């Protein structure tokens, strides 16, 4: 009962309907749609289309255009549940199962655990890509169990916190809000493992 | 922002449209001993973009931050490039 | 060289065909994670030539020299770029 | 009976025929031409060939190709009395003429002087450009009398030895060859002021 990805989600979606499309600033700034604000000048919004069961709604429309923002925000609408569901499902299929994948095959499984190890797996494959090394690195020569759901947690989130300077060396000016992250989240998943059980 | 991914987005993003703009302003400016091409801005503009979208494949949101963080430092040395040629021509030529 | 102006040229540009010999031969390296888009290092090279062709308008032999001294500086800069983004995108992934 | 330019040649020409040909290292390197090694690259080898009485001879070929040298250097000697002189007066109207015709409307004049002087100018033209602000700069705030040509070489040499570095900020590596070239180009101009007359 517990949904996937929430414990960062106000961090990703923070609280945005399915209907929510932003103007981007700068030349190359396009528009980015839904929960996640899938960016048109990244070509996800696009990809999402591709795959959507709204797909034919869009049929000869493009992004960033009045006319694809109006069946956009038709079918967020008309489909509130379907359309937030979908999306995050699309996030899904392209962060989370990639991670959960590769984790696979450099011998890690989760199958599966209580949700705050897998809102850990969503968070940090949102964040630093499905294909991020960043968990498999936190966990470095590590025998895998003696390894708690609360020891994994700490041991990644601690990761997190002390590579931000290293992993965020060009955005010097966002530091300070990339490692209240990182500790809020440690807090929160904590919280969550032992309301897990 | 709080840490929210988009909202950190906007505000690079709109230090990277102060960045464009000014640089327009800069090329636009009628006096023909400075020769910019009439594409020179739009060339110079994707050239950038194609450079910095490579950030990507670093993966997930981070990729976005280093991609835009990226952009915008390209741009602001391209500006300084420009302001440092016009400042170049304008001392030279009689 | 002894001043020669063509001397000084020549020296200059051995100079930037090391360069663009090393960044070609960074994109080339073969694993498709790194993602370079098939004509980039000729769209950037140009792009690259195209900016620091301005400098001729600052006037004769001077100009030559800054322009050629320009294509150097942007290549050492697009060559430690590309340098940074491959060892970013190699420890990023798995 | 003074070659206008002598003085500076060994920096411009350096003692190349008119059949010189080099080829440039790097991607954007194209061929340079002649005595003063007119580059294709810099679209100077075919503004001169526009304009050349030789034009013909060269009817749909492009430099930096082996097929364009080989005419290139059979009118270099068939004509090389020809083909030196005309290179030489392409650089004149490029260069010297520009300068003369500018100094004329700032006020300027030298209708004319010993070839020092003129050989000055000429050189000054070719290093910083037809439209250089060099001289009109160094001669800012004279009477135009009392003004020997010995003042006049003095002032715009020395201005040149001050401000090379100024001038060449981007190519420190060049700046002791370039105070060179400006010291030895102020001495040899000397000479030929006093060999004038």
């Amino acid at each position: 009962i517990w949904p996937l990805g929430k414990t960062s989600e106000k961090y990703e979606s923070a609280g945005r309907g399915p209907g929510v499309i932003s103007t981007g600033n700068g030349d190359y700034g396009g528009a980015s749609y839904g929960c996640y604000q899938m960016s048109s000048n990244l070509g996800v919004v696009q990809k999402y289309i591709q795959s959507s069961k709204f797909k034919e709604f869009f049929s000869g429309l493009n992004p960033a255009t009045k006319e694809f923002n109006v069946v956009w925000q038709d079918i967020a609408s008309r489909y509130p549940q379907e359309f937030r569901e979908e999306q995050h499902q699309f996030i899904k299929r392209t962060h989370y199962d990639i991670q959960i994948g590769h984790l696979r095959g450099k011998g890690l499984l989760f199958e599966h655990n209580r949700a705050a190890v897998h809102d850990l797996i969503w968070s940090t494959s949102v964040q630093f890509g499905g294909r991020t090394n960043l968990i498999f690195n936190a966990l470095n020569g590590q025998n895998m169990e003696s390894m708690t759901d609360k020891d994994i947690i700490i041991l990644v989130q601690d990761y997190k916190l002390v590579n931000t300077e290293r992993l965020f060396k060009s955005s010097p000016s966002w530091w300070s809000d990339l490692k209240k992250r990182a500790v809020s989240e440690k807090k929160a998943l904590l919280e969550l493992e032992i309301l897990e059980h | 922002t709080s840490g929210v991914h988009q909202k950190i987005l906007v505000c690079i993003q709109n230090e990277i449209a102060k960045s464009e703009t000014q640089i327009r302003n800069n090329i636009s400016s009628k006096s023909i001993d400075y020769g910019f091409p009439d594409d020179f801005y739009s060339k110079q503009r994707l050239a950038i973009h194609e450079k910095c979208m490579l950030y990507i494949n670093v993966g997930g949101q981070r990729g976005e931050l280093l991609m835009n963080q990226c952009e915008l430092s390209m741009l602001q040395g391209l500006d300084i490039y420009i302001q440092q040629y016009i400042e170049d021509v304008d001392n030279s030529l009689l």
